[PDB]
């Protein structure tokens, strides 16, 4: 079926971390928290919270975008949960 | 234009022209000139340079070391401003004040300001603050309060981050043959609430005229229709279900006791649903109000 | 292909109305506002604000559920434009 | 009060697009996000956006210095887009 | 009081004409509007005219500086034409 | 049928913007707001709020008018909604 | 005449001839001449130039820098006017006042007005305001109040926009061999309510005669018929329906409880509909009155 | 051709009368003014102020509607001119 | 009190004549009016004469400077002719 004009929401996550209530509250103005992902890693392209693609960051005429390098394989989907 | 983005590329392009800030700068320049004449018993001339809306780190990187950095309070605006007094300016002021005619060459090698130099700094800073308050009063009355003084840009940290966009206003003061500079540094967040007033000055008769304008504005916009969309229910599905979906399919749904009425996605009210006159109707229980 | 899952968000709209700021601000407690949808007229179904179908509220074993009266068409989308 | 950990995420930007370009995507396909280059990235708690902050790199690691906490008005402003 | 967005529009002028010239229209066909060159363009809120203001170009963008708010007398004077 | 002597209303839109209650109220005397359309774009020729033509601005003996360049195609009618 | 319109082409052609403004200008010129004689102890002659109804930006672009710009209040008219005192005029006035016979060549290099010069400007401005009020009183009595003084046209911003149409009136004052100019700048919005009076002066016996004229006017226009059209109902259709429409078609309509009676589209009253004497009739509930 | 939709505004006039400013200003609460239209005479239908048809009020299942007695003709338009 | 527009007209003069010369009229046929050259033209409101005034030309446009408002005696005198 080609009911296919439907629009979708695309997001890009720079990084993630697991972190608890106390140091949440301890975070203040100008507080910086390091991300789990090491610099240069391809970011995560999510669809409604669902990942299908990975890609690095890029700027296209002052506009944000990602250069995708891997999109489709679920063989690694087991570890990211 | 296809280049890889990298951090610390603060390509912050926020271009505006604050005519009201310019006019306040000119009025404060005149007030500071007359105050400097009163104190130094000599007539300066103050040239207001172009307003630099630049990142805080870039502003600080050009500040000579050592220098006088005076923290001030722009009440009731949340946050603090800065007054930059240059070593050349302070040197010239002290020289004129303490018997020197200023004919001697200015020898700024780089040193901290002594307590007497601190008192001189305090005096012309107080004069500058009063003149700046007087200049601003024509547009918006505010209270300016001295906080403290610092010698290094690292002592100040005027912004949350060095990449924060900040307004700087330079003034070049000449007395005879002796030249100096002093700057006014206010974070863009200070003026963001008043950005609309600072961009354009084109109003002179506005004390109750502003109230009349606002009343006309509200009473005239009260005649504009909107787009009330009431989301009856919310079912989450998957794209396979959407593709295979066929007419006559029944989709389970949690029972909506309250219907949210929104416009352009912005929630407007909470209500109950019903039928009257043969049409769907909403009896409002609570408007969306923070 | 790989898009078979793509968590989508489906919403149904109860009705629409043409009403201005005066009465909008003059809504009070218990006040009833009518909608352009006739009682018994199947409600619209939207995905990201766009037509996907028309469905009617039906009693299904004490569980009210929306039964799809019809799937949208490009023609009907043009007409309801 | 409670000592529960939460999965923080940092979001680079948004993208509203139909699945045309989604199926047209491949390695090297250019994508543009809603956010222009320079604005703070969004700090989300369990997927709940609560803050905005600037991206930095420390010890060759991604990090975000939180610049400000968001307000309901800006929240609804970002929502209605 | 409310934080609702509205679609503002700016109108260059009016034109009362029968569909003679409408069907005669083509690329290059000259059309004349009711408003002469120089008078303020009309600021409308959700299609409701509320103001009049002069057109300017800033940063190679169209803009309008609102000169005045309209009065019921001028409003109906415009309508009865 | 040729019941066609009917007169119709023609309007020209210089530009549009989406903008909210608070900065509405913040707009004052002499306030200028930039339009979404970039300068030089063909304006919109509406009929009773319905668009059929696009065209740039022109002055014809101090009288406003538009030079129409595109009139008929519904292919882009989906995006402008 | 087929040329592409471009912004900032303020081809504002608003041509009028304010004879009453001209007569007020002449009376004020005589009053200012006698006042200048009283103050300077010398007899000037004042020539009233042509009235320039020109955009504010164009008026300001011709103003020499620096100059005296005095904001004034034309109560009860909404808005503010301006008095332009030229550097040559102020120089000549101060020279005559403070011992100089004026035989020396006028050396205007461009400088701000000192406090003494400001007070001299204040005195001549007070005399000018009194003379202008006296001149206007013959047509419309008003109160003129000094607001403040400025040196730059950017300090003033007399209009909402620089393209706003404004009235300027120049006066060339000669004393012996020394020539100067001074101008009166009033926004066209100031005089728009009184445009009818300013265009034509042809009335001298009008204190109660105006009331009699107005009473005759109203009692005589009260015998003119109108065109009441009552829109019973309002159906929105599409042109396809219009083209295919045929007799005997029934068009659904929301029930009109209130009928609006309008003339030439202009709503006149709200009423209920009925039948009396065999004709349709309207029982009026409320006339359209803001 | 492309003009098949063209949202049009159709209005029906209840009646007309010849009356002057004195009685006009002397209208009071509950005062009844008659119209030239006889009871039972089909009312006129106008579009942008011009004749389009004559229609009569008919009871249609508790819903009053207008049934078109006849379509205008150029002859009748001239006669009523 | 009320904001209604009226169609003012200015009448050059009167002419009482039987349709003899009316049918004898042609391009170039001399006609004489009741009013001699010089007297004020008549200002009528919705066809109701209320004033008399002199004709002037301003900006190559016809205009009338109203000289006097009439009296009932002069009105009836004009009528009885």
């Amino acid at each position: 079926d080609l009911i296919m004009d439907i629009p979708v929401k695309l997001t890009v996550e720079l990084g993630r971390t697991r972190m608890t209530i106390k140091e949440l509250l301890r975070l203040t103005q100008g507080s910086v928290v390091a991300l789990d992902g090491l610099a240069g890693e391809p970011l995560d392209i999510l669809i409604n919270g669902y990942l299908i693609a990975q890609g690095e960051v890029v700027v296209v005429a002052d506009k944000y975008g990602v250069r995708i390098t891997d999109i489709i394989t679920p063989s690694e989907r087991m570890r990211r949960l | 234009d296809i280049r890889p983005y990298d951090p610390n590329t603060q390509r912050r392009v926020v271009r505006e022209r604050l005519q009201a800030l310019e006019i306040i700068n000119e009025r404060f320049a005149r007030q500071f000139r007359m105050g400097l004449f009163n104190l130094l018993r000599r007539s300066p001339d103050i040239t207001v340079g172009a307003i630099r809306i630049q990142p805080y780190h870039e502003f600080a990187r050009n500040l000579p070391v050592p220098t006088n950095l005076n923290l001030i309070h722009l009440k009731p605006l949340r946050g603090t401003g800065l007054v930059v007094f240059s070593p050349s300016l302070v040197f010239i002021a002290v020289d004129n004040l303490f018997g020197g005619d200023g004919r001697f060459p200015t020898k700024v090698e780089g040193r901290e300001f002594t307590h007497t130099e601190q008192r001189v700094i305090n005096r012309m800073l107080k004069l500058a603050l009063e003149g700046y308050s007087d200049a601003w009063k024509a547009i918006n009355p505010l209270e300016v309060e001295y906080v403290r003084s610092e010698m290094q840009v690292k002592f100040t940290n005027i912004t949350t981050s060095p990449n924060d966009i900040v307004v700087n206003t330079p003034f070049h003061v000449e007395i005879g043959n002796l030249t100096g500079e002093f700057n006014i540094c206010l974070p863009f967040s200070m003026i963001e609430p008043l950005r609309e007033l600072l961009v354009n000055p084109p109003l002179e008769n506005s004390r109750h005229e502003d109230q009349n304008w606002r009343d006309n504005l509200v009473r005239q916009v009260q005649h504009s229709e909107l787009e009330l969309v009431a989301n009856f229910a919310d079912i989450p599905l998957r794209l396979s279900q959407i593709l295979k979906l066929k007419p006559g399919d029944v989709l389970p749904i949690e029972k909506p006791d309250r219907i949210i009425a929104h416009v352009d996605g912005v929630p407007v009210l909470t209500s109950q649903y019903g039928t009257v006159n043969g049409q769907y109707a909403l009896r409002v229980e609570h408007l969306i109000n923070p």
